[PDB]
């Protein structure tokens, strides 16, 4: 549930590690 | 976004350069692509990703790179839809969870993390067990 949001809170961690 | 709108957002000589940096015969992987939204501050999901691979295929020219840098701006981004995905799993209505909860969330489902890349990321926020989780979703933003 709440795919969408997950996917921007992925992103953002995957933002911040690089 | 279009381009005109991302290249007042970051800065088109950094966007030529880390371009400079991976591309090979002219083109860029959308993974080194990716690489680099995310040295400009951009957080690309494989939304955007299977987006631009759909009309460009694997491998981008410098132009195809500008129209995927603008695909992946998302300006509607905030703190609060954060917050509410990571609500759902707060039964108790704590406002925490522990590391192997979220762990689980960012291994499971979406995008998923590798078990390290999802220890790194929240062992990097806090050296305790329990997390508050609106504190960590305002600083993952930051």
């Amino acid at each position: 549930k709440n795919i969408p949001s997950l996917l921007r809170l992925q992103a953002h961690l995957r933002k911040k590690m690089v | 976004a279009d381009i005109q709108q991302l290249e007042e957002k970051v800065d088109e000589s950094d966007v030529r350069i880390y371009f400079n940096e991976k591309s090979s015969g002219g083109k860029i992987s959308i993974d080194n692509a990716s690489y680099n939204a995310r040295k400009l501050g951009l957080a690309p999901s494989s939304i955007d990703e299977k987006k631009i691979k759909e009309l460009y295929g694997d491998n981008l020219t410098y132009e195809q790179y500008l129209e995927y840098l603008s695909i992946c701006v998302h300006d509607k981004d905030n703190v609060e839809e954060l917050i509410k995905m990571f609500a759902h799993f707060d039964n108790n209505c704590t406002g925490y969870l522990t590391k192997s909860q979220m762990k689980n969330i960012l291994t499971t489902w979406g995008d998923a993390l590798t078990d390290q890349e999802a220890i790194d990321a929240l062992n990097a926020f806090s050296s305790e067990d329990n997390i508050d989780y609106k504190l960590f979703c305002e600083d993952i933003l930051q």
